[PDB]
RNA sequence: GUAUGUAUUUAUUUU
RNA sequence: GGAGGUCAACAUCAAGAACUGUGGGCCUUUGCCUAUAGAACUUAUAACGAACAUGGUUCUUGCCUUUUACCAGAAC
């Protein structure tokens, strides 16, 4: 309210600082129907973001807010939004509300307005599926720390904590010690594709630590969707969330069944 | 509603009717005026609002960025002018022997430092120390009290610059060399070689420079170049900019090497004459002040 | 020509344009007559640029007299996947005209 | 119904090509489309540009060119 | 012939409350978003002036086997998730009627022409320190009933969880199933 | 030369001027009729 | 007829000189315009268009404030401007009827090329839709007619 | 003639000597070693040279189990092997 | 009428 | 209300040397006979265009390893 409410959105990006298209020298020569490089293949192409952003300082009001739309800038979610106060969309984190305006269309097609597929993808890519709601993002490419090595996994937990601990109200989220990664689990399937589109490909440490200068040399940490849980503990806590909102929404059934008659 | 409610509600509208809210670089101004060559350009490091160019005429004219004032004293043309960021100074120096001090305030010469054996061709104002260093055809480096001389280079030292940390002092000579200098020892701390005399030299706004010679301008912690043979400018979006006595601006990206645009100046109403003495840009826009005498800005 | 006549097509009262027009998607103008011949070469070559890297082959360079060129010396299933038809090839020459 | 045609500035047209000289963008995905699409109706284009030429003596016609 | 003559299947809901509705009516659109066939398309806006656009995903066949609402994709009549009502009725009986669906692709372009139906449708820096916690609750549920009551860390092996406020002032406040203890340096 | 893009039309011919083309001195006495309005680009817009 | 100074065309009347300065402003504006300053967003885009759509009313808007209010020239300069392609003939037409005298475009009021009905809400008086948005209270979404860039043709606004 | 010919012609390297000055091309599967490790350069780029090893240690890794029955052939493949994988040491070790 | 085919995993899915 | 428009839509344009409507009589509506009114555009060295292209099938050839691409006549 006082901090998001009142004060208006701010322009992340000039709009000629925004970074060029035709990405470089995957190939021999450029192709212009594809944006892709034509004969060989480089060293897979991929790099961090130079841009991230600040929620309570840059997300304000927008134009959607007053023309009542639904759906969220993922330019902002990417912090590069060129279009500021001017924007079509909504800038800022998704609160319980606006996923209530959402509540309806959020089975087919994420916050962003994307109509879901059905399959996942192979490698559990951008997109996840209307089939089955998965709140559980896939934290991986922890090396998007660069190579700083960690008094302890307090480090990583705690980093990653703070980081999308802004992005909406976490349910859960454990770090792996052994194989590097994180599960994230959120309160509303909403929250958990805006942190997906919003993290995707970014950095670490603070501000300025040690390598901190250097960051942008880095390869940036996959965000991709997660899979279940293979041990038996939070199988059972699946099984029973199951069981009790099905019980909750017979009441639903009943009175509007009873309704009915 | 009614008519009068209307024509005075309108009014409201930002711009009358009816769109009224409701609710590469290429050649921008010639500047000529100068009566001889221009030497050197700098820009007021604070409010981006004026040049000081030096002359072949021995003066100095301010120019905002219209003429604002006229600067005389030097009897000999002036090859550097260097403006500073803490003080209110200006330190300008000619071919005349004499490093002279400039009040911004009163504009009236304050101080002279002494002892150059011949022409000083390069100041440059260290950042944090209230010191000057400067160097021409001694063939030294003399740090002034705003104290050190740093024997070195076996011939004319060209171009210096100041680093807040480690070497604090780099300088280029025409022995084709460029020294990276320890100052407080006062010896050379590391030696680059690599150029077959270097002219010019430019610091990345990275911790690096870029030094030049006839056909290659490399960077010091490449760039493709053919014959450009024979000043140097690093924007802040790390474009490095390449001036040309063939008349031709060579600009480069400062990451790769990559040279993605060439230009040619028109010389103006001699086919020699053209060429670029110095070049700076402000603290999105270029400033090159030419052998034709003119000064040129290219946005 | 005299020979064989024709006495064409009654119902041929709709013409392309007389169809085209009506759309929102064209509009219509006054311009100078060699400023259409050279708009006109621009949509060309831009028509058959995408055409030629759609298709996947991006060895092939057309300068802008429409000459189309290998930048490559190709291996045989490059000159298989490449054979472009009378189709293309006829309507650059019509084009290069 | 029926108003007919809305001329327009040249001056719209010459940025409309001018624009589309260069494309990169991901946003030109329905233009590149469509520019494959109007391949079909060139030779026509060709036609009506060429009988259309402006002879010796006048030095330049002026068209209606209709764009898309 | 065939794609045209069935009508589409819409919910009363997603469909707005406006009285009569202006929508658009393609011969081919994109495939569905299961069946991977060519179909026919309907936008239409909910409002006159709303500015969303509503596209049905899904056929009418690959609808109506599955009984859903092509806008949605919820129960015709329930208005439940599919994943969902196949588990309320499969609570019933014992064990039956998920729905197996077509990997790969000409498993599925080939399953939605049969006439069959599917299951579900044939029917129709302060540290408190934290310990006691069930392992099933949410950090969300603890903070929002913290603040309910008047930033955060857990360890879901552990069951443990640490809390630093923002000033122990809160600690204070707060002060005025669970283990406590108020420490740090 | 193929090397060369085309030139665009908005700056490098629109601001050059014609280039006085062919017509004929055709004559004052004899044609004083045909001689106007001939070479019109198209012959007679304006007449009742 | 062309823009062009093509040696057919006939020399400008006596009171040219005095409006070409004004004239001259809005040129130089356009060749702006067309110089392709390259964005990569669609809104951006048809930005660049209104520009030069919004700048061609205003001059059509100067020349007939000059012949048709203040009767500033002679009916024969005035011809020879629209012969020279300096005034859109048809817009001016537009303007002296009756209840369109602000208005955008050609565009605006093809009753064709909108899909269902016509005339954009470019057209719709802001006193109206401020009432149909009082019904709901969501406020009025409508900004800029895409085609153009106005904001209230309707002469009351 | 066998493709071989084809991709070695000037017309096929000298776009390649234009991409190195340009841009992030050039490969790395088509020179060899370099037979020297400490006279390599830049970490960034070690790093390729070194999966253009640990690659050849799958395939032949992979080559070893099988039963295909030749013993003094897959005893110096099993040389080949040692000889890489000390490379790989080596790669590693100038990291 | 200058074949053709197979493989080319880098970023570590909860016990 | 007049003049126009490089505006649109809908009609009509190859036939018993040929169109349409209407009055009357016979057969039993059609059709035949008789009477009457109006006929724009296109036609006799025949046709809307005082001009002049391409394609498909089928035959006859011509080049001639085979297919596209073709050679020059005819019919539809
Ligand atoms: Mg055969
Ligand atoms: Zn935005
Ligand atoms: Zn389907
Ligand atoms: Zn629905
Ligand atoms: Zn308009
Ligand atoms: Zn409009
Ligand atoms: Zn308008």
């Amino acid at each position: 309210m006082t901090s998001w409410r009142d004060k208006s959105a701010k322009v992340q990006v000039k709009e000629s600082e925004l970074p060029s298209s035709i990405p470089a020298q995957t190939g021999l020569t450029f192709n212009i129907w594809y944006n892709k490089w034509s004969q060989g293949f480089a060293g897979n192409t991929r790099f961090v973001s130079p841009f991230a952003l600040q929620p309570q300082l840059h997300s304000g009001k927008t134009r959607g807010d007053n023309d009542g739309q639904l759906f969220f800038c993922l330019f902002f979610a990417k912090g590069m939004c060129c279009l500021g106060p001017k924007c079509e969309y909504l800038h800022h984190i998704p609160d319980e509300e606006d996923i209530g305006k959402l509540a309806l269309r959020t089975e087919v097609l994420d916050c962003f307005g994307r109509e879901k597929f059905a399959d996942y993808r192979e490698d559990m890519g951008g997109i996840g599926s209307f089939r089955k709601k998965n709140k559980t993002l896939y934290v991986g490419g922890i090396d998007g720390a660069l190579n700083s090595k960690h008094l302890k996994p307090a480090q990583i937990e705690s980093r990653i904590r703070f980081v999308f601990s802004r992005l909406g109200d976490i349910d859960r989220i454990r770090y792996v010690e052994s194989k590097n990664c994180g599960f994230v689990k959120f309160k509303y399937q909403a929250n958990a594709e805006f942190a997906k589109e919003a993290m995707s490909n970014q950095t670490l440490l603070l501000p300025s630590d040690k390598e901190w200068d250097d960051r942008r040399e880095g390869t940036g940490l996959l965000v991709k969707w997660a899979n279940e849980d293979p041990d038996p503990a939070a199988q059972k806590r699946l099984q029973e969330e199951l069981k009790l909102e099905s019980l909750n929404m017979m009441v639903h059934l009943i009175n509007n069944n009873t309704n009915s008659a | 509603f009614t008519k009068s409610e209307l024509k005075r509600r309108r009014k409201t509208r930002k711009g009358d009717g009816p769109w009224g809210s409701w609710s590469p670089k290429k050649v921008i101004r010639n500047y000529p005026g100068h009566p001889e060559g221009t030497t050197a350009l700098k820009f007021l490091p604070k409010t981006g609002h004026l040049i000081l160019s030096g002359g072949n005429d021995h003066t100095i004219k301010i120019w905002d960025f219209e003429c604002l004032r006229d600067f005389q004293g030097h009897n000999k043309p002036i090859k550097a002018l260097r403006f500073t960021e803490d003080c209110q100074s200006f330190l300008s120096s000619s071919f005349d022997r004499s490093v002279k001090i400039w009040d911004t305030e009163t504009g009236k010469v304050k101080t002279r430092l002494h002892l150059n054996s011949t022409p000083a061709d390069v100041e440059s104002r260290p950042t944090n120390p209230h010191e000057f260093i400067v160097g021409l055809s001694n063939s030294k480096i003399l740090h002034y009290d705003d104290v050190q001389t740093y024997d070195h280079h076996l011939s004319s030292i060209l171009a210096l610059k100041y680093f807040p940390d480690g070497s604090k002092f780099i300088s280029s000579s025409e022995d084709k060399t460029v020294r990276i200098w320890e100052n407080q020892i006062n010896v050379p701390i590391k030696q680059i070689s690599d150029t077959a005399s270097m002219p010019f030299l430019n610091v990345h706004p990275n911790y690096f420079c870029a030094q030049s010679m006839d056909n290659r301008i490399y960077s010091f912690s490449k760039y493709k170049r053919h014959p450009k043979k024979i000043h140097s400018s690093a924007g802040y979006g790390i474009s490095l900019a390449f001036s040309g006595d063939g008349r031709y601006i060579c600009s480069g990206d400062s990451k790769s090497r990559l040279f993605t645009w060439d230009w040619n100046t028109s010389r103006l109403l001699i086919p020699g004459n053209k060429p670029i003495t110095q070049v700076d840009w402000h603290p999105s826009k270029v400033i090159c002040s030419g052998a034709a005498g003119k000064i040129y800005v290219c946005d | 020509n005299e020979l064989h006549p024709t006495l064409p097509t009654n119902h041929n009262k709709t013409k392309l344009l007389k169809s085209l027009k009506n759309t929102k998607y064209f509009q219509q103008t006054t311009i100078d007559w060699v400023e259409a011949g050279l708009q006109l070469c621009r949509q060309g070559h831009n028509m058959l640029n995408l055409l030629i890297h759609r298709k996947g082959l991006t060895y092939l360079h057309l300068d802008y007299n429409f000459n189309l060129k290998p930048t490559k010396t190709l291996t045989t299933k490059e000159r298989k996947k490449s054979r472009l038809g009378n189709s293309f090839h006829l309507m650059r020459e019509l084009l290069k005209m | 119904l029926y108003t007919p045609k809305a001329e327009m500035p040249p001056e719209h047209l010459r940025k409309i090509i001018n624009t589309h000289s260069d494309m990169a963008s991901k946003m030109y995905n329905t233009d590149k489309k469509a520019f494959l699409g109007a391949l079909k109706y060139l030779p026509h284009a060709i036609l009506k540009l060429l009988e259309n030429m402006p002879h010796p003596w006048e030095q330049a016609k002026e068209v209606k060119v209709l764009y898309h | 012939d065939e794609i045209n003559e069935p009508p589409p299947n819409i919910c009363e809901q997603c469909l707005g409350d406006e009285a009569n509705i202006r929508m658009t009516k393609i011969p081919q659109g994109s495939e569905c978003k299961i069946c991977t066939l060519p179909f026919t398309l309907y936008h239409f806006k909910t409002s006159k002036r709303s500015n969303n656009i509503i596209k049905t995903l899904i056929c009418v066949r690959c609808a109506t086997q599955r009984n859903i609402c092509q806008c949605c994709m919820l129960d015709s009549r329930w208005h439940i998730p599919i994943q969902l009502r196949d588990h309320l009725i499969s609570l019933v009986n014992e064990e039956n009627v998920m729905t197996e669906e077509a990997k790969n692709d000409m498993m599925k372009r080939f399953l939605s022409l049969k006439n069959v139906k599917l299951g579900g449708a044939q029917i129709t820096t302060k540290s408190f320190f934290l310990y006691n916690i069930d392992a099933s609750i949410p950090e969300w549920k603890i903070t929002d009933t913290v603040s309910q009551l008047l930033s955060l860390i857990v360890n879901h092996k552990a069951k443990c969880g640490g809390l630093r406020f923002q000033s122990s002032e809160l600690g204070e406040r707060f002060v005025s199933i669970f283990i406590i203890p108020w420490s740090s340096g | 030369d193929d090397d060369e893009p085309p030139l665009s039309y908005e700056q490098h011919i629109e601001n050059i001027e014609p280039l006085d083309p062919i017509n004929l001195p055709l004559d004052s006495q004899d044609d004083e009729y045909v001689k106007d309005w001939l070479y019109d680009s198209r012959p007679l817009e304006e007449d009742s | 007829m062309p823009r062009i100074k093509t040696r057919r065309s006939k020399p400008a009347p006596d009171g040219f000189e005095k409006i070409k300065p004004t004239l001259t402003d809005f040129e130089i504006q356009l060749r702006d315009a067309q110089k392709d300053k390259s964005s990569k967003l669609a809104a951006k885009s048809n930005e660049q268009l209104w520009e030069i759509m919004q700048l061609h009313h205003q001059r059509s808007r100067y020349i007939y404030t000059l012949y048709y209010k203040r009767k500033a020239i002679s009916k024969d300069l005035y011809d020879w401007l629209i012969k020279e392609k300096y005034a859109d003939k048809l817009l001016i037409a537009k303007w002296r009827k009756t209840g369109y005298e602000k208005l955008c475009c050609l565009r605006c009021i093809q009753k064709n090329e909108t899909n269902n009905g016509s005339t954009c809400i470019c057209r719709v008086p802001r006193a109206q839709l401020e009432e149909e948005a009082r019904k709901k209270g969501t406020q009025v979404s409508f900004h800029q007619c895409v085609h153009c860039g106005c904001r209230g043709c309707a002469s009351t606004d | 003639s066998r493709n071989v010919d084809k991709a070695n012609s000037v017309l096929v390297r000298f776009q390649e000597q234009q991409a190195e000055s340009a841009g992030g091309y050039k490969d790395y599967s088509r020179y060899q070693r370099p037979r020297n490790v400490s006279k390599v350069k830049s970490i960034k780029e070690a790093n390729e040279w070194k999966r253009q090893v640990s690659k050849e240690i799958k395939q032949k890794s992979t080559r070893i189990y099988d039963p295909s029955l030749n013993e003094m052939q897959i005893a110096e493949l099993n040389d080949e092997l040692n000889n890489l994988f000390k490379e790989w040491k080596r790669w590693q070790w100038h990291i």
